[PDB]
């Protein structure tokens, strides 16, 4: 074993309705004596250590050590997740930290609605959240914003 | 068909940035509801878009700017 | 010395989010002026960061939020 | 065998908004030329037209290789800016497409809920002189707050 360490919480993670957001885990989050930094150990995250659910609009990629993400309106307000770090020892340390779900950036008075149609059935959207996360993801790099978030999905329904 | 509706969430408010959003409407489709090759490409290959429509809201609630 | 001031666009503007911009500040600094390895190595090799301030204004007008 | 046909204009880059003190970026679009011969776009050389002094100090950059326009202005390009894109094909015809940048002024004004300041060692001429490293500064600044590469960030000013 060694007890792996927190030293800077992971803190707070701001969220939107309909935006993706993604938090890369620093590496000066955790810091065992024996394993030294966040990154070698291994992270998971849980909600009584309840595993994040494959249709979670939170998810985490243990091997990048990426959170990332996709809420919509049933999920406004705060939120408090535990991210456990497990050593080479088999000891576990954990964090409790904050993800704060706002409403919508400009809500209902944005200044325009974009509308697109696509071929095949909504369910394929609406019940993947990775699939519903590269609409969202492709529809800010068909305007060059890349890995900006600058979409906010207002409504996906069948036409 | 799968309707998808977004906001691009850089506009201004107010007044109404019609001209800002004519430049995005056009950026992504033509005259008509037609994608243009850069909205279609970033979309593909999962998703392949047929037409697109840009309507007006909040403080533009009387434009329209993609047919 | 080379001070560079900025803001983030991204920020509401009402209600004050000082919560918000609590959570931004200890992620570049700790809880004095000392900046974090991830302020640090962003700005490596071109600027080499030696003390942040961030203080509020607008809606944040009254509070402080580094140092401390 | 066949005359070159010159390079028609189909998509016209309508309007490039940019903001003060924000790093703005704009890939030509490759519906945007189009070349009997030559084909689309990106297999076009493109020139971008407009002021200067010995260093490249325009608040507007062009890629050629990358076809990338990009740049970060200041408060004394704040208005509307015509700028020409020229297409030449392999045999030296021209297509032109007259733009518009509007810099708008820097975003919320002086209602920022906060202002952030650090402080860097060095002489504020490696960056109020070059426009190359200041859109680096305001690209980690951005990095450093884990929002990739985008201009989440907003250059207030640059001092002593
Ligand atoms: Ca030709
Ligand atoms: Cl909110
Ligand atoms: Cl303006």
């Amino acid at each position: 074993p060694n007890r792996p360490e927190l030293k800077n919480h992971i803190d707070r993670v701001d969220a939107w309705v309909g935006t993706y957001f993604e938090v890369k885990i620093p590496s000066d989050t955790f810091y065992d004596h024996e394993d030294t930094t966040t990154d070698k150990l291994k992270l998971t995250l849980k909600l009584e250590q309840q595993l994040v659910g494959e249709k979670s609009w939170v998810q985490f990629n243990s091997n990048s050590q990426l959170m990332y993400g996709l809420p919509d309106s049933s999920h406004v307000g705060k939120h408090e997740y535990f991210m456990h770090a497990t050593d080479k020892g088999g000891l576990s340390a954990v964090d409790a930290f904050e993800i704060h779900v706002h409403r919508r950036p400009q809500g209902d008075r944005a200044p325009a609605r974009f509308k697109a149609k696509f071929v095949g059935d909504p369910a394929l959207v609406l019940n993947d959240i990775h699939k519903k996360i590269a609409l969202v993801k492709k529809l800010a790099f068909a305007f060059g914003d890349r890995n900006c978030s600058t979409i906010t999905l207002q409504n996906i329904t069948r036409g | 068909s799968i309707v998808v509706e977004w906001t691009n969430n850089t506009l201004p408010l107010e007044p109404c940035p019609k001209e800002q959003i004519a430049g995005l409407s056009r950026r992504i489709a033509e005259d008509d509801g037609k994608p243009r090759p850069a909205f279609s490409n970033a979309l593909e290959p999962d998703f392949k878009a047929t037409s697109i429509t840009v309507t007006g809201s909040g403080s533009c609630r009387h434009l329209q700017f993609i047919p």
